[PDB]
């Protein structure tokens, strides 16, 4: 998933591009390994991310896969509250009704 | 070590967040690996510039 | 800083408190990074004196 | 060998069953999480064939050797760690002076003491008394 | 003298030693070449 990020001076200077795993909720495809079943193995241990907090619930249940990638990408979809600052010198702003004392 | 000798540099470096850094001289570098021979022979080919 | 030395404290203790005071003060930098693994304690002072 | 230390974590996350080994129900419903749903009998039969034993538990030797075939090591790796393998005769991965002379003694390449030594201190980087990985390896790289 | 330093053995050592020699490599080609190497450069 990519997401570019804007500048104060009105343009686009970075990108932004974030990764995932899938490997072990995909279709198993293999090149060269010993076995089916091992190189089914090696591919899920790759997958501890997924795996752990985020979709820890799956083993629990069944069919989950209608919200696992939900999941997934609410974590992504966040990285524009991130993007607010733009790159560029952002001030500490005082809240509002809140006034300085000097 | 390798170039022994200076050169310009090439772009500007700026500071974003408060950072703190560690400088190091390269005369007392030089001096200091030169001395210890075994050391820099590892020293160099495990220390690798970011930049 | 206050009105506080750090030059003036390091130059107030002797040369092994002063080693060893160096070595604490930078030793984030050896310790995490790999390319000082291998280094020896003489060398580690020599280099730690200077950072 | 000593890089297989981190499938601790994938072997407990895979079986949920929280046995010792691999029952049927996590397997059952693993598959249905991941959504799949392939024949029986061909699970059956793979987890018959990689199971040791056979009887349906699945071990950690089990997948070990799986990893271990499928790991297909470089050559100057496996040299490297057979050799310390070969040197270390407890196996804890140290390298002393005395585990030196007694190779030397047994390959009959018997050196003398103070060769032994200077042979130690060439190797030695740090300086008190230690052979470590890195110091072999760099030592055979000249 | 600081610059010149003994080589010595140790008695847990030299005991031990002895313990193993009593409870007591053949295709350690490579590393044999290795020693013979390291011996010849030694010398």
């Amino acid at each position: 998933k990519i997401a570019p990020i804007r500048n104060e001076q009105d343009k686009v200077v970075l990108f932004l591009c974030t990764f995932s795993d899938i490997t072990a909720f995909k279709q198993p495809i293999e090149d060269d390994s010993c076995k089916g079943w091992g190189k089914f193995a090696r591919l899920t241990r790759a997958l501890t991310s997924s795996r752990g907090v985020l979709q820890q619930l799956a083993p629990s249940v069944q069919k989950g896969e209608n919200v696992h990638k939900h999941s997934r990408l609410a974590e992504v979809l966040q990285l524009g509250s991130d993007i607010l600052p733009q790159y560029k010198q952002e001030a500490p702003k005082t809240p509002p009704h809140i006034i300085l004392h000097y | 070590w390798k170039e022994a000798t200076l050169a310009q540099s090439c772009a500007n470096v700026r500071a974003l967040t408060y950072c703190d850094l560690h400088v190091i001289k390269r005369d007392a570098l030089q001096k200091v690996l030169e001395f210890y021979t075994a050391f820099s022979h590892s020293f160099s080919r495990n220390l690798i510039l970011t930049y | 800083s206050r009105g506080i030395d750090t030059e003036k404290v390091l130059q107030i203790c002797p040369k092994d408190m002063r080693a060893d005071i160096c070595v604490h003060l930078n030793r984030k930098v050896f310790k995490e990074h790999p390319a000082f693994r291998l280094a020896s304690d003489g060398c580690l002072r020599a280099l730690a004196m200077e950072f | 060998e000593e890089q297989i230390a981190e499938f601790k974590e994938a072997f407990s996350l895979f079986d949920k069953d929280g046995d010792g080994t691999i029952t049927t129900k996590e397997l059952g419903t693993v598959m249905r999480s991941l959504g799949q749903n392939p024949t029986e009998a061909e699970l059956q039969d793979m987890i018959n064939e990689v199971d040791a034993d056979g009887n349906g538990t699945i071990d950690f030797p089990e997948f070990l050797t799986m990893m271990a075939r499928k790991m297909k090591d470089t050559d100057s790796e496996e040299e490297i760690r057979e050799a310390f393998r070969v040197f270390d005769k407890d196996g804890n991965g140290y390298i002393s002076a005395a585990e030196l002379r007694h190779v030397m003694t047994n390959l009959g390449e018997k050196l003398t003491d103070e060769e032994v030594d200077e042979m130690i201190r060439e190797a030695d980087i740090d300086g008190d008394g230690q052979v470590n990985y890195e110091e072999f390896v760099q030592m055979m790289t000249a | 003298n600081l610059r010149k330093r003994i080589v010595f053995r140790k008695i847990s050592d030299v005991k031990r030693e002895e313990e193993e020699r009593m409870k007591r490599l053949p295709p350690d080609h490579p590393v044999r070449r290795l020693f013979q190497r390291f011996r010849q450069q030694k010398e």
